[PDB]
């Protein structure tokens, strides 16, 4: 499945992401790169010899806008920098 | 004459700036200072 | 002249051109 979020396994390599189309070249011995956080960045499908980039489901922070107990209970929600389509 | 001066003296301003990457150098060492932080930060997640 | 693990970059409150106002 892709460009969604997915629990994936590939040969053990396991994690949570969105699997899309890649661009990169693989050398035909190297199985699956890596980012300078040692994080898997990319990996080759053991079935279809393709190149699959691993992006991290998106995510942000939660802050609540309260205008005070004291004066309603009604409260505004903000999901830092998070595009609207996903909440 | 002191119109002059000061006209000429903003003008400097600009060849000293445009010219001169390093007349800025304490705002690019705290941005670069931080992306040391969190680079740093980032690579002790591939330490065992 | 200046130039996915939970490290975030919040923004911040004033803007650019906030400022030069
Ligand atoms: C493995 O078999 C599947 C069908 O079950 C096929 O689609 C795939 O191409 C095969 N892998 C190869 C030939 O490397
Ligand atoms: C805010 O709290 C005070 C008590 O500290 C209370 O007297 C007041 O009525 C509250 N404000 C409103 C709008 O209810
Ligand atoms: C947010 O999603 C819309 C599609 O609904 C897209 O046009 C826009 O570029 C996206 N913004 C960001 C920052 O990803």
């Amino acid at each position: 499945v892709k460009n969604k979020c997915v629990n994936f396994n590939f040969n053990g390599l396991t994690g949570t992401g969105v699997l899309t189309e890649s661009n990169k070249k693989f050398l035909p011995f190297q199985q699956f790169g890596r980012d300078i956080a040692d994080t898997t960045d990319a990996v080759r499908d053991p079935q279809t010899l393709e190149i699959l980039d691993i992006t991290p489901c998106s995510f942000g922070g939660v802050s609540v806008i309260t205008p005070g107990t004291n004066t309603s209970n009604e409260v505004a929600v903000l999901y830092q920098d998070v595009n609207c389509t996903e909440v | 004459l002191i119109a002059n001066q000061f006209n000429s003296a903003i003008g400097k301003i600009q060849d000293s700036l445009s010219s001169t990457a390093s007349a800025l150098g304490k705002l690019q060492d705290v941005v670069n200072q931080n992306a040391q932080a969190l680079n740093t930060l980032v690579k002790q997640l591939s330490s065992n | 002249k200046v130039t996915f693990n939970g490290l975030t970059v919040l923004p911040p409150l004033l803007t650019d051109e906030m400022i030069a106002q």
